[PDB]
């Protein structure tokens, strides 16, 4: 099978993102202009987002031995492109706080966006590997973008060493899986077995090593300890991108890998994934109890929400409802993290020196900056799965999927973790309103983005039918 | 076949006699000729006068960025090594893809040249004035 | 006449050796050699896996693996440069400011 | 108010001041040179560069500077010159040029030798100058005595000075070309130096240290046939010079190694006492052969 | 041991040993020939007194180098110090071990070929690096750093300069390369590849003008100044077999190797290799040494894009005529 | 060829073990080059000639710049060696040694349970790898070039002096 102009049309966001990455690189080489480079990044990402329409008009196609494009890939492409656009929008005033060069940030942002597209359209072990590292490497760049800062350099070193080790683990597991199977496509990972002989120690150990690597990428326990350190160390737009786009992209490729492979029917993988989900939910919700820092609290929040997502993913083989639940909760998670980390980005922007403290001091935010406090408190209302918000719709979908396949331990863990999350989220929300002891249109653009996220959360919590409809329209190959 | 085994044996004997000749040459150099007994024999040569410190100090270098770019460009080079041996069977589609590859390489190199990378010369001379 | 199991065992041995050299060494450089050892062991396992089935896919995965190894070595070397310039010491146990 | 008042000719372990009248001049008056282990160690430690005495600031908070002794005995060091140079990587931070490894005490010899016997010592002051080194000494002595030399003496001394100037400039060009990296034209340049040496052997009787100029004239008269050798040299030179130019001095590699390297303006050439080629290259047209013409240089 | 297969294996082994002895003896004879040819280029004779024409000067130099005191410094790492001449002597010899000198006269008919040459160059850099670091000298340290920078400069584009010839032959085998030039020699279609490979191959052996590590004028002989005895002679012989290897490699990938119209094939190979050896002596004598920062700038900004453009043009020409 | 594979595996194991437990960085790099040459011998034994060729071509370039950083940073005489010696203590390495041992035991047990037919040692030329690399695996090449571009940009940004 070769490449056709129809396949060229179906690859439009990847082509647009790569071409505009080359464009912004050549613009950096031509002249160090910040506004023009960030602007070209914005039209590049928006051009990919509107070429999604032409991809949808094209149709689902198996474009490569590697790539398969359908509604699943289109939806996750749209989510990661929205996250990249928001990351640029919040990164702009923080970069006018930056004394050093500010142009490589957006270049790394759309290279990581290209990696997200590659993971979204991934239907191959090679493409999955390349997407993981094409997401990871610009995050190594962006976490240590402010290398003069202590915490940014420390988090960059930690994330680089840990993600290279996890890439080594995932590569070795992929090599063992390929040694057993002899083909690297997702659909052929366990096709030679039959009559109940789907379990074999080499394939199981290979998939366990990929489970280790991917659970590092989704902060699953016990590969979760990097998350608060990296989230606090990295800049606030970098924290936004790592919380949104990376988590959506690797969880989408994990959903793809566990749906199109025949290894999902194996009970041992399901049991160990249930154990990982239980541990992730309980540990992530418990560790954010006495946290006085917003970034580490949101890191443990990311751990707990990826545990909920894994709980939804476990019941994929029995029920035909788990995939749309995963999509709905991923959309709600994207909007929630975008709003929350956007408030962190606006209250962190501009970059007021590396040696000066970057403490948040969220207490009493309403009395001087009321709109950002309103967005932050509705964001914590959304993160706890409280009604009139999209997080409740995601939690309801996860609970219904768990009830459908009779996974009661996960349901109890969800309830307990939701109670602890209620405690610390609403403690933050009330502390927003207590008694504590700009002037540019890009800061206004970031305020518009967080206000749009808050209004979307409220509207889709009150009326969740359009989101469910557009998620069910993303109907991939059964 | 017979010729493959003959060439493998010839290559093995080539390596064996090469290392044997080198080791015998070193042994003959080491064992023939008298030694020396001098006060300042075991001093590193710094043009007749003693050193200020040692030769094992922390030497700076300006070649770090060029070293990393060398490794990256050698990996792109190995990709082109894989391409070049099968150009005829790849067809024109492979030519277009390798043209995109080399265009990304050229854009990266122009980016390196223009931003001040690959330019580590001291600001005093720089072959100016 | 070479079993695949012996090659996979060899790759696993070098993999755990690189992991041990990563964990027991607090020098950032020796961690970078450790990482290169694990990456090359995984690539070696891919090469044996491709050689067993007579496919070029293992060698393609090897090429991707060494591309990742080179890029990660360059980035880790730059981070090591920054750490040694801004702290004058290459101990990774001193990188512990963020906790709790 | 002087910043670093330290010895520059004599070593730091030296007692007495050599140019004072009570200090003896000859080494046979003093004890002979016995090199023992203790004296060798003391003089080797005295010659050791101590960076705190010049305020060198050895090392930095991040990475250490490394000190290099280029001379003495370096292929690029043209003589007994030692420079102590501080490097960060390849870049030079500061330089401490140490001289005194070539001191002969020629002024004390001027207080030791007679007027006539001091001419070989003046000749060896610059060993590529010869008669050019002889000329100011004998002219100053003729000023002291009240001697006006005839025209033929002036022409002979001008001719010998220009011959040795061509020899010195040939050696300088060959050493510059070799120091850039081209090792070929130095052999041909020394062949033209051999032609000049044949002419100078014919006239003065010696190759490189002629010791030929005298008070009020020269030692001998010109031998029968010097014009033939001068004609041969004047035919031999310009084609060889054009060959050297087209082979090395128009090379773009030599231009890259040479143009823009160690450039200074007229204020640096004036405040530092720079004369000769550097002063004329800075636009200051102060030549002694034109501004204050000596030895009948107005006739050329 | 009476079998046609075993006598064929023995004949191949004998041919490989003969090739090795001849190239080592030719490297030493061409050290002597460098002395004589530098004399010829610089309007003199050089050593012409030890025997007829100075032919026994090499034997006298060998006697002196064997009976010179082989000195290992106390401040040096002894194993690395002894190991560096071994690498310098052997890496370029194994690089030569793939060069086909005649039809039916080759040591190893590898399927990699010029890949093996790139491997041996990448292994040959460690001889200079280990000689610079091990000897524990500041001049040797600066020479090793300069050698590393020069190696960056040339090895960024050496293989890409060879990829034009690789693409034209369509294979990595040496005999396929020398058989693809049966009509036209590869210097005419690959000319930019030819000049870039000339620059990179002079930089392989660190010969002039790329003698940044062992610069006589700049660092006072550079990295091997603590090196003495037969180890320094091993450095010399290793660089001279390096020159022979690069010359024979240009003969094979740009001048048809052994292919010639009238003379026997080994005679044509010998004449072209000797012409390139003469060109090495001429390139030492003729033009001066540039600054290594400008050397690396020239190797990065000029040579590498030129090799990439030449590879693209060669691929387009090859696919046009298919 | 079987003996070559086994002896290269043994040399790689011993050299890696000497790498991970050495105090001299340059000696550790030398043992690393020995280990990578042994890995290349393993690659050349199995018929993957291109894999061993690139293992010696571009990894020797990679260990080269590691050597440049080692001489630029670490070498201070014995001061690096004693500082590394005080760091390594018996309990410190017997901590994770049992973890690596049990991990190796589990992985080996999982490996031994697979069906095998023996690697026939059929050589794979670089032409087939070129066909597959620029055929079915095109976007792997293109987005890997983008990956190398990203790594180059990050190396520029973080590695700068000022
Ligand atoms: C000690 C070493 C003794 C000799 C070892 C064997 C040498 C021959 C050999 O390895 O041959 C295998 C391969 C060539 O095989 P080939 O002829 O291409 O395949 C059959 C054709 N259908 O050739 C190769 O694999 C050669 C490539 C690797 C050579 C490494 C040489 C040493 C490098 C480190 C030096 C220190
Ligand atoms: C078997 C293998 C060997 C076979 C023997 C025959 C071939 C021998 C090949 C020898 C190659 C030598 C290459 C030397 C390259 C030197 C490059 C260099 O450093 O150039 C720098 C120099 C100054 O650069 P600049 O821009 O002024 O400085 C920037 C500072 N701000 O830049 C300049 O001065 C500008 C001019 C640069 C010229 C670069 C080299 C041109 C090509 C090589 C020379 C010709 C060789 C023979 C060609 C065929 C002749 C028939
Ligand atoms: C201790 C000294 C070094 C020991 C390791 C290297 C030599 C090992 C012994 C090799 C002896 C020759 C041999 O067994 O060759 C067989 C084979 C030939 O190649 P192939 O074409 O695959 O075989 C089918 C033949 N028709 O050969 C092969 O397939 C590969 C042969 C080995 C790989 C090439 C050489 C690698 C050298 C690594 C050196 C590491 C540092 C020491
Ligand atoms: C290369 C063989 C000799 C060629 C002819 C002489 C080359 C120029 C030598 C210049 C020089 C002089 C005069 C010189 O006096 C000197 O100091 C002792 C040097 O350093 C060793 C020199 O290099
Ligand atoms: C003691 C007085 C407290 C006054 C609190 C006022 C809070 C105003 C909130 C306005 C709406 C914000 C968004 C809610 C969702
Ligand atoms: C702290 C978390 C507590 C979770 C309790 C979950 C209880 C699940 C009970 C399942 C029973 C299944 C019987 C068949
Ligand atoms: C100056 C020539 C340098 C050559 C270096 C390589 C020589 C290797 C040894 C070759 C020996 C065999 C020569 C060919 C024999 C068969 C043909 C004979 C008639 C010409
Ligand atoms: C100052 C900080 C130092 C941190 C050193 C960390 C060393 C960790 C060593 C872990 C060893 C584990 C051995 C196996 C334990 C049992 C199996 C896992 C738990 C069930």
């Amino acid at each position: 099978m070769t490449i056709t102009p129809q396949n060229l049309i179906a690859l439009l966001p990847l082509l647009i993102v790569g071409l505009t990455v080359v464009v912004v690189m050549l613009s950096i080489a031509w002249r160090r202009n910040h506004f023009l480079n960030a602007t070209l990044s914005v039209i590049g990402l928006n051009a990919a987002l509107v070429s999604l329409w032409f991809v949808g008009q094209a149709g689902a196609m198996d474009v490569t031995p590697l790539m398969r494009v359908d509604g699943f890939a289109m939806l996750y492409t749209g989510l990661v492109l929205l996250a990249s656009l928001a990351t640029c929008t919040f990164a702009y005033p923080w970069l006018e706080g930056y004394n050093d060069n500010k142009d490589e940030f957006y270049l790394l942002v759309l290279i990581a966006a290209l990696g997200g597209i590659l993971l979204a359209n991934a239907n191959h072990l090679a493409s999955l590997f390349l997407g993981i590292e094409l997401i990871s490497l610009p995050l190594f760049g962006l976490v240590g973008y402010a290398f003069r800062q202590k915490r940014s350099l420390e988090a960059s070193i930690k994330y680089t060493i840990l993600s290279a080790a996890a890439s080594s683990f995932l590569l070795f597991g992929m090599a063992l899986v390929y040694a057993q199977s002899g083909d690297l496509s997702f659909v052929a990972l366990g096709k030679n077995l039959g009559d109940g002989m789907l379990n074999e120690p080499l394939l199981l150990a290979g998939f366990g090593l990929m489970i280790v690597g991917l659970g590092f990428k989704l902060s699953l326990v016990p590969f979760h300890l990097w998350t608060p350190d990296v989230y606090q160390g990295a800049p606030a737009p970098v924290s936004t991108f790592l919380a949104t786009a990376s988590k959506i992209a690797i969880f989408g490729v994990v959903m793809r890998l566990f749906l199109y492979a025949p290894v999902g029917d194996s009970e041992a993988i399901r049991v160990v994934l249930a154990i990982i989900a239980f541990a992730s939910i309980i540990f992530g919700n418990l560790m954010a109890l006495s946290q006085t820092n917003i970034k580490r609290l949101l890191g443990y929040s990311s751990i707990s929400h990826l545990g909920y997502l894994l709980v939804a993913l476990i019941a994929l083989q029995t029920g035909e409802m788990s995939m749309e639940a995963v999509g709905v909760y991923l959309a709600g998670y994207l909007f929630s993290s975008l709003g929350a980390f956007g408030v962190v980005s606006l209250m962190s922007s501009p970059y007021r020196g590396p040696d000066a403290d970057s403490l948040f001091s969220y207490r009493g935010l309403f009395w001087h900056r009321p709109i950002l406090a309103a967005v932050m408190t509705v964001m914590m209302l959304s993160l706890a799965g409280i009604p009139m918000t999209l997080g409740f719709i995601g939690k309801f979908y996860v609970l219904a999927v768990g009830v459908q396949a009779h996974l009661w331990w996960l349901v109890g863990a969800v309830v307990v973790g939701s109670a602890i999350g209620l405690y610390y989220y609403l403690r933050v929300a009330v502390s927003l309103y207590l008694h504590a002891p700009p002037s540019n249109w890009q800061y206004s653009a970031g305020g518009i983005v967080v206000l749009i996220s808050a209004l979307l959360v409220l509207v889709l919590g009150v009326w969740p039918q359009p989101l469910i409809s557009i998620v069910r329209l993303a109907m991939p190959l059964m | 076949s017979t010729e493959v085994i003959a060439h493998h044996w010839a290559f093995a004997i080539f390596l064996i006699v090469a290392i044997g000749l080198c080791c015998l040459m070193l042994v003959g150099g080491w064992f023939l000729g008298g030694r020396a007994r001098a006060r300042s024999k075991n001093v590193p040569f710094e043009s007749g006068i003693d050193s200020v410190g040692s030769a094992r100090l922390r030497l700076s270098a300006k070649f770090y960025l060029v070293a990393m770019f060398f490794v990256i460009f050698d990996v792109e080079a190995l990709y082109l090594f894989a391409w070049s041996t099968s150009i005829r069977e790849s067809g024109w589609v492979g030519f277009v893809e390798a043209a995109i590859f080399i265009f990304v390489l050229l854009a990266g190199l122009v980016y390196l040249v223009r931003i001040g990378a690959l330019d580590w010369t001291p600001a005093r001379s720089r072959r100016e004035r | 006449m070479i079993p695949l199991q012996h090659g996979l065992i060899l790759a696993a041995i070098l993999f755990v050796l690189g992991l041990t050299g990563l964990v027991i060494r607090r020098n950032l450089l020796f961690m970078l050699i450790g990482l290169e050892i694990m990456i090359n062991a995984s690539a070696l396992a891919f090469v044996v896996a491709g050689s067993y089935w007579g496919q070029t896919d293992g060698q393609v995965m090897y090429i991707l693996a060494i591309s990742l190894a080179a890029a990660e070595a360059s980035i880790g070397l730059a981070l090591l440069l920054q750490l040694h310039r801004r702290r004058q010491n290459l101990n990774i146990d001193s990188v512990s400011e963020m906790r709790g | 108010g002087h910043p670093n008042l330290r010895r520059i000719m004599m070593p730091q372990t030296w007692k007495g001041h050599p140019l004072r009248k009570d200090y003896p001049a000859r080494a046979t008056e003093f004890s002979p040179f016995e090199l023992t282990k203790a004296k060798q160690d003391l003089e080797m430690e005295a010659l050791t560069f101590k960076p705190e005495e010049w305020g060198m600031k050895r090392g930095t908070e991040n990475e250490d500077f490394m000190f290099l002794n280029l001379g003495p005995n370096h292929p690029s060091a043209h003589g007994a010159f030692r420079i102590v140079l501080q490097l960060d990587g390849e870049e030079i931070v500061d330089c401490v040029p140490d001289i005194g490894y070539h001191h002969r005490g020629a002024e004390k010899m001027g207080e030791r030798q007679s007027w006539h016997s001091y001419i070989p010592y003046t000749d060896r002051i610059e060993y590529l100058g010869g008669c050019v080194n002889e000329m100011p000494y004998v002219l100053a002595v003729e000023k002291l005595a009240g001697i006006t030399v005839p025209d033929r003496v002036n022409v002979i001394r001008v001719m010998l000075s220009e011959l040795f100037r061509i020899n010195s400039h040939l050696l300088y060009i060959s050493t510059f070309i070799q120091d850039v990296g081209a090792m070929t034209p130095v052999f041909f340049a020394f062949t033209d130096r051999q032609k000049i040496y044949d002419l100078v052997e014919a006239i003065t009787g010696f190759r490189m240290h002629p010791a030929w100029f005298r008070i009020g004239g020269v030692a001998h008269d010109l031998p029968r046939g010097w014009d033939r050798l001068l004609r041969e040299f004047l035919d031999w030179m310009p084609k060889r010079l054009a060959s050297y130019e087209k082979a090395a001095l128009q090379n773009t590699i030599l231009k890259g190694r040479s143009q823009g390297v160690a450039a200074y303006g007229a204020k640096e050439a004036l405040e530092w006492g720079t004369t000769g080629a550097g002063l004329r290259a800075t636009g200051i047209d102060f030549d002694v052969r034109k501004a204050r013409p000596y030895s009948g240089y107005e006739n050329f | 041991w009476i079998s046609p297969e075993l006598i064929e294996i023995l004949l191949t082994i004998l041919k490989a040993v003969v090739i090795l002895l001849v190239v080592v003896t030719c490297g030493a004879f061409m050290s002597f020939g460098e002395r004589r040819l530098l004399g010829l280029f610089q309007n003199r004779y050089g050593p012409n007194r030890v025997g007829w024409g100075g032919s026994l000067q090499l034997v006298a130099d060998m006697i002196k180098m064997f009976f010179k005191e082989d000195w290992i410094p106390k401040f040096s790492d002894r194993v690395i110090f002894t190991l560096a001449p071994m690498i310098a002597f052997t890496s370029l010899l194994l690089a030569f071990a793939i060069v086909p000198v005649s039809p039916g006269w080759v040591v190893a008919d590898l399927n990699i070929g010029i890949l093996f040459f790139l491997m041996m160059a990448g292994l040959a850099v460690y001889a200079v690096l280990f000689a610079g670091w091990s000897s524990n000298n500041k001049y040797s340290l600066l020479g090793a750093m300069r050698a590393s920078a020069q190696t960056l400069s040339y090895e960024v584009f050496l293989g890409l300069s060879l990829m034009g010839v690789v693409a034209q032959a369509g294979s990595f085998n040496m005999t396929d390369i020398v058989n693809s030039q049966a009509h036209v020699w590869n210097v005419i279609p690959q000319f930019f590849g030819f000049i870039t490979f000339a620059i990179a191959g002079v930089a392989v052996c660190h010969r002039h003008p790329f003698d940044q590590p062992e610069a006589e004028q700049e660092l006072a002989d550079g990295y091997h100044i603590e090196y003495s005895g037969m180890k320094f002679g091993l450095f010399f012989v290793g660089e001279y077999i390096g020159i022979v290897t690069i010359s024979a490699l240009m003969v094979t990938l740009f001048f048809g190797g052994w292919q010639g119209p009238l003379l026997p094939p080994f005679i044509w190979f010998a004449l072209k290799t000797a012409f390139f050896m003469m060109m090495f002596i001429l390139i030492r004598a003729s033009l001066p040494r540039p600054r290594y920062d400008q050397v690396m700038s020239f190797g990065w900004k000029i040579c590498l894009p030129l090799t990439l453009i030449n590879l693209l043009v060669t691929a387009a020409v090859i696919l046009w005529q298919a | 060829m079987e003996f070559a594979f086994y002896i290269c595996g043994l040399i790689a194991i011993l050299a890696t073990l000497r790498v991970i437990t050495h105090t001299n960085p340059v000696h550790a790099l030398l043992y690393l080059i020995i280990s990578l040459l042994a890995i290349s011998g393993v690659f050349f034994s199995l018929g993957a000639y291109f894999a061993g060729a690139l293992e010696i071509i571009v990894y020797a370039g990679a260990i080269m710049v590691l050597f440049v950083f080692v001489v630029m940073m670490l070498n201070l005489g014995g001061s690096e060696i004693e500082q590394e010696r005080q760091w390594l203590k018996p309990q410190v390495w017997i901590g994770p040694a049992i973890l690596s041992a049990i991990m190796l035991v589990v992985i080996v047990y999982a490996i031994l349970g697979v069906n095998d037919q023996g690697i026939d040692g059929t050589p794979i030329s670089a032409k087939a790898v070129g066909i597959t690399l620029f055929g079915p695996y095109v976007l792997a090449v293109e987005l890997a070039s983008m990956l190398l571009l990203a790594g180059l940009v990050v190396a520029f940004h973080v590695g700068r002096e000022e």
